[PDB]
RNA sequence: AGGGGAUCGAAGAUGAUCAGAUACCGUCGUAGUCUUAACCAUAAACUAUGCCGACUAGGGAUCGGGUGGUGUUUUUUUAAUGACCCACUCGGCACCUUACGAGAAAUCAAAGUCUUUGGGUUCUGGGGGGAGUAUGGUCGCAAGGCUGAAACUUAAAGGAAUUG
């Protein structure tokens, strides 16, 4: 079974986080870039490692990944934001209840009228 | 100390229900206290069915199932049928399925 | 020390009808509430919404008096709230915390959540329990949105709504929003229905 | 069977403090009850009470505020030699600077320091602090 | 706290629940105090002052937080209905 | 030994010099 | 070097607060022991006690070790940390840093005149953990302190001078009955006596005045 | 709750309550004049009868008693005070 | 309140409660039974002089082993028997 | 002491099992089991938790009683009934969640309102064994019930929870 260890996936998590960009959907450069960029001890960690990061990147590309975030998609989601032209006045009159109608008399004033009843 | 709030079993208001015997090993034991399934079964069963209305007269028949309702003691219950054990809290659910 | 004009006003009453916030706990009915406002039959009780306005503006007059406007805190694990509390955050100064929320946030220094706030306004004292337990921890009052069945221990003031769905809880966020912008703040006088579409909040789909 | 109606009235008293309440419905009332809960009002234990009229024995409302710790009924009203008070209020009194025994001579129901300052004696009621 | 002769003595004296006028001692980290901000003509709410309120811890425990609040804001004049002393 | 036969056991014992007491009555 | 995390942290080394009382004032949660020390230097520590316990394992016994330390000053700031670690010296460590964030104030007294500086309690005072009870008693003064070597040594670093102790329970357990003399005197600042039925207009929030002067970056 | 009129409440909720437990206590049972058009005066009648009263010339019936208030025979009428 | 009557009167009753209870106390009713005078090798005082019957070896309980030299001694007052120790490295050399 | 004696079945006898097997399991089956007349008075006769009274906190069921309704369903001609539905209110048997509070804990709306120690009252316990033994009294046909010690011995016995 190849499931990779926390110290593969707790490295591409911290990859992730600070160097977004630069990095991409090829290993071979993401590699590269793990010599440059981490200090790792023996060539096999590090294909191991880079091998993840890339892999855990690919699927960012479609949808976020939980336990990482680069800041980058908390602010994407804040311009990524709106919706509606057309909201909740139409048509004709706000129809309420029995009650509902003898709440807004005994306090305040107007409101076009549209009542109906009810059973058990 | 004490294990279980419905001491036994079920009985809070009365001092004395009336036993009934083991259906497995024939023991005494209070009615409330008892354990019971209604032991609701096909008088035919799985395969039968087919050879059933196959070597018969009428359309189909209509088919009428078995009724007894069981009753165990709590050994008998535990040796066997609803048991297991619970956790110290699994058993506070009273919920069946 | 009773505004003006700040009464409930028609605009506002539509408003709240639509999202049908009026609408109440079935038999479900915590004591603690007299928010309520006779019984409608078959099930349901219908709510005194000028006291959920009254109430709303409280909040705000509470939530405006913090001076960072950042370390007021909206919560929801509820998803009908995540959209809306990320909106109301934006609006105003106040860090949201939407989704799940991670607890040792409020005591325990050492985690990467950790807050430490000193207000939070909350959509579902149920579901959001953890932060309303957390902050007793440690003196952070706290603003919640409560239908007639929700707990009311510790959460000071709070605005009877609807967490039966919809548009209400969306409702009641922007209406927060509304208010505290319209206290010491970027916005303006008398209708102003503001710029802002109250479906800017809101849960989403599918 | 109700036993001490003074008893009831001081312990009700103590339960809706510790609850946290503002108010007490007391039932039934007595000379005795008023007289003590004069004692108390007198020296700021609680707010203002009221006597309200059922054609029976009474009902009383009081309003108190939370300066009050305790207020306790000694049950059996025990005699006191105006040497006793001093064991008493030592008994049962925080310190020695606040707090009231409070008892009943035949100079009337009094705390023990209007007892001390009339120099009479009696029975012991209860006490408040 | 004083003694002989006048001097305060005995340090810190503590706050008070608004609400029961119990003392809020100090490792009652479940208590709170809600500063409610004082406004002006126009909205406007006037940072820095405000009428203030401190509830103990027990009272938050037992849920009469908010029907306090209620009544104290109200009565010094900041709600006008949602209470009402009667039952 | 169970308590309820060591209660047999000296109900027995008392039951014998209940007896031997007898034969000098 | 220091660095606090925490607004009350950073506020106290920036100088924005002065003392304790100010803390328990406004009920100020405290979460980094530093925090009392700037505050509070006189401090001098004090452990009480020291006894191994043990755990099994599936693989092992663990006797680690459980000391009781006690800190304070002598002039109405106590504190009683208790701590279990595998070597006494790391216990001994740990204890003190929550008996110093454990520290409480002390409300003290006049038997019953009003003369020069309290000597006594201001009443009668029972706490009780676990099974014992300890009940303190304002005593006249010179009286000493009437307690075991133990609870004495907490009542003195307390501050106390004169005051008289009954105690009830399975004393011999130490760890309960300085648990338990801990919550009798931390109990003083509970009791309404008449002298504080004054209002005060109620205080504002030190994290409030110097909001800007705190907060993270 | 914790705070409240315990010296005035409202009429509704002390409406709801036991007899015996309202704040000044007092009965729930009324009086009322009752015909049955034969004749042309009006006796009265306890709200709960007990005794199965009769009119006064005809022997006729007029309520029968129950659990509480009386059940009123048929072709009636009745004002209360 | 449990127990015990709070009466005003009950004096009587509460008397007589404690000295049924006393009795299950150990040392009170060794002191009223006299059971210092009645049993006991000593007449009931500090101690008593008897004479030297015979030198005994006796076996210590475990978990120790040994033999504790004591002695069989016939009180004067008294002709009961009763077996004493003799303390001390030798000693019971000194006896006879 | 009569009757009754189907069934199951202390004792007994057996077939097996067993190293043994006076047992478990199978068979036979006496007393008994049932009833009348009279005894006996004991059960972990248990909620291992005295009774009366006050107070302290939420929730949905339910059993009995009652009150309220331009409620449902029953049709006939509307009713009257009855059963059903909803709200309330007494008083029951219980469960739920909480816990201000209590507890050595397990847990407890009492086991709460206790060193801030007092509503009224009854009863029992005071380390363990010796021992419910000896003795005397008394009740009983008996078996036994009630009352009920000491000498001596002894550093623990015990409870609730924890990790193994
Ligand atoms: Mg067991
Ligand atoms: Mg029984
Ligand atoms: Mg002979
Ligand atoms: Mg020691
Ligand atoms: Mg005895
Ligand atoms: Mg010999
Ligand atoms: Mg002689
Ligand atoms: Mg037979
Ligand atoms: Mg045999
Ligand atoms: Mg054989
Ligand atoms: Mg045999
Ligand atoms: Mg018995
Ligand atoms: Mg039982
Ligand atoms: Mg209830
Ligand atoms: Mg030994
Ligand atoms: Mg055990
Ligand atoms: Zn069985
Ligand atoms: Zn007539």
């Amino acid at each position: 079974g190849r499931v990779r260890t926390k110290t593969v996936k707790r490295a591409s998590k911290a990859l992730i986080e600070r160097y977004y960009p630069k990095l991409t959907l090829d290993f071979q450069t993401n590699k590269r870039l793990c010599d440059e960029i981490a200090t790792i001890q023996s060539k096999r960690l590090r294909n191991k490692i880079a091998g993840y990061t890339t892999h855990l990147m690919k699927r960012i590309q479609k949808g976020p990944v939980r336990g990482i975030s680069f800041k980058l998609q908390e602010e994407e989601r804040e311009r990524k934001d709106q919706y509606v032209p057309e909201v909740s006045r139409s048509n004709g009159v706000l129809n309420v209840d029995n009650q509902t109608s003898d709440l807004v008399k005994s306090l305040g004033l107007k409101l076009p009228l549209s009542v109906i009843n009810v059973s058990a | 100390p004490k294990k279980r709030a419905s001491n036994g079993r079920n009985k809070k208001g009365r001092g004395h229900v009336k036993p009934v015997r083991c259906v497995n090993c024939s023991k005494s034991i209070p009615k409330d206290k008892a354990i019971k399934r209604m032991a609701i079964r096909n008088i035919v069963e799985a395969a039968a069915v087919r050879d059933l209305s196959e070597a018969s007269v009428y359309p189909e028949y209509a088919l009428p199932k078995t009724y007894n309702k069981l009753h165990y003691c709590v050994s008998c219950a535990i040796h066997a049928r609803i048991v297991r054990v619970r956790s110290r809290e699994d058993r506070k659910n009273r919920a069946p399925p | 020390s009773l505004p003006a004009t700040f009464d409930l006003t028609p605009e506002d009453a539509q408003l709240l009808l639509a999202a049908n916030t009026h609408l109440g706990a079935r038999n479900v009915q915590v004591h603690q509430e007299p928010y309520v406002f006779n019984a409608r039959p078959d099930g349901v009780h219908v709510i005194n919404v000028g006291k959920t306005w009254e109430k709303l503006v409280l909040a705000a007059r509470i939530i405006a008096a913090i001076p960072n406007p950042e370390d007021v805190v909206a919560i929801s694990s509820r998803t009908f709230g995540q959209r809306a509390v990320l909106k109301f955050a934006a609006h105003t100064g106040a860090t949201p915390i939407a989704g799940r929320f991670t607890p040792g946030s409020f005591t325990n220094y050492i985690t990467r959540s950790f807050k430490e706030p000193r207000l939070v306004i909350v959509t579902d004292p149920r579901s959001d329990a953890q932060a309303i337990k957390e902050a007793s921890y440690v003196n952070i009052p706290v603003i919640a949105l409560t239908d007639l069945d929700s707990p009311s221990e510790f959460v000071d003031v709070a605005i009877p709504c609807n967490n039966r769905g919809k548009h209400s809880i969306g409702l009641i966020w922007y209406l927060l929003a509304r208010e505290v912008l319209r206290l010491r703040g970027a916005l303006v006088d008398r209708t102003q229905p503001w710029s802002i579409m109250p479906d800017l909040y809101f849960y989403r789909d599918p | 069977t109700r036993s001490s109606v003074l008893a009831d009235a001081l312990n009700a008293i103590n339960n809706a403090e510790k609850t946290g309440k503002r108010q007490v419905l007391i039932r039934p009332s007595s000379k005795v009850i008023i007289k003590f809960l004069q004692v108390m009002q007198k020296h700021g234990y609680i707010g203002e009470f009221e006597y309200i009229d059922d054609h029976r024995s009474g009902k009383i409302v009081v309003q108190l505020n939370g300066r009050l710790n305790k207020c306790g009924v000694i049950s059996p009203r025990f005699n006191v030699k105006i040497g006793d008070i001093e064991k008493w209020t030592a008994n049962l009194l925080p310190a020695r600077q606040f707090g009231y025994v409070i008892l009943t001579t035949s100079a009337g129901i009094m705390d023990h320091e209007e007892a001390r300052r009339k120099h009479v004696s009696g029975k012991i009621l209860g006490f408040v602090y | 706290m004083e003694n002989d002769k006048g001097q305060l003595v005995e340090l810190y004296v503590p706050r008070k629940c608004s609400a029961t006028n119990r003392i809020i001692k100090a490792d009652d980290h479940a208590s709170v105090q809600i500063n409610v901000a004082k406004v002006d003509e126009e909205g406007r709410a006037i940072p820095g002052e405000y009428v203030t309120y401190a509830l103990s811890g027990y009272v938050r425990s037992r849920g009469e937080s908010d029907d306090s609040l209620n009544r104290l804001a109200q009565n010094d004049g900041l709600l006008k209905n949602v209470w009402s002393y009667s039952r | 030994m169970r308590a309820k036969w060591r209660k047999k056991r000296t109900r027995r014992l008392k039951r014998k010099r209940r007896k031997v007491r007898a034969r000098s009555k | 070097g220091w660095v606090p995390v925490t607004k009350l942290g950073r506020l106290v080394k920036a100088g924005k607060i002065t003392t304790i009382e100010e803390i328990f004032l406004h009920s100020l949660p405290v979460k980094e022991f530093q925090i009392i020390d700037t505050l509070l230097p006189g401090l001098q520590d004090e452990v009480m006690n020291i006894k191994p316990v043990q755990k099994q394992t599936r693989a092992g016994q663990r006797t680690r070790f459980k000391a009781v330390v006690v800190v304070g000053d002598s002039n109405g700031h106590v504190g009683l940390g208790i701590k279990t670690a595998k070597e006494v010296a790391g216990a001994i460590r740990a204890g003190i840093i929550i008996a110093k964030l454990s520290v409480i104030p002390i409300r003290r007294g006049y038997w019953g005149t009003n003369l020069g500086q309290p000597h006594s309690l201001a009443t009668k005072t029972t706490g009780k953990c676990g099974s014992v009870t300890v009940r303190l008693i304002p005593a006249p003064r010179g009286s000493g302190i009437v307690a075991s070597p133990a609870v004495k040594k907490l009542l003195q670093l307390a501050g106390v001078e004169d005051v008289y102790t009954q105690s009830n329970g399975k004393t011999r357990t130490l760890e309960n009955t300085l648990k338990a003399a801990f919550v009798a005197i931390g109990n003083t600042y509970g009791f309404l006596t008449p002298n504080l039925w004054a209002e005060q207009p109620l205080p504002v929030s030190p994290l409030d005045i110097y909001s800007d002067e705190a907060s993270a970056q | 709750v914790l705070v409240q009129d315990l010296l005035h409440p409202t009429a509704a909720s002390e409406a709801r309550k036991h007899k015996l437990k309202t704040l000044v206590q007092g009965p729930r049972s009324y009086f009322l004049d009752v015909k049955c058009p034969g004749c042309l005066n009006i006796t009265t009648v306890f709200s709960h009868a007990q005794t199965a009263v009769t009119c006064e010339s005809c022997s006729t019936i007029l309520c029968t008693p129950t659990g509480g208030k009386a059940k009123l025979s048929e072709g009636t009428s009745f004002r209360r005070k | 309140g449990k127990g015990k009557p709070r009466g005003l009167n009950s004096a009587r009753k509460l008397r007589v409660h404690r000295r049924n209870n006393r009795w299950a106390e150990n040392n009170y009713k060794k002191r009223l039974l006299g059971t210092a005078f009645k049993s006991s090798p000593f007449g009931g005082s500090s101690h008593a002089k008897g004479i030297v019957l015979e030198k005994l070896g006796i076996e210590s309980k475990q978990p120790n082993s040994a033999i504790r030299k004591c002695v069989r001694v016939q009180l004067i007052k008294n002709g009961k028997k009763v077996t004493a120790f003799v303390p001390n490295d030798g000693c019971l050399n000194f006896v006879d």
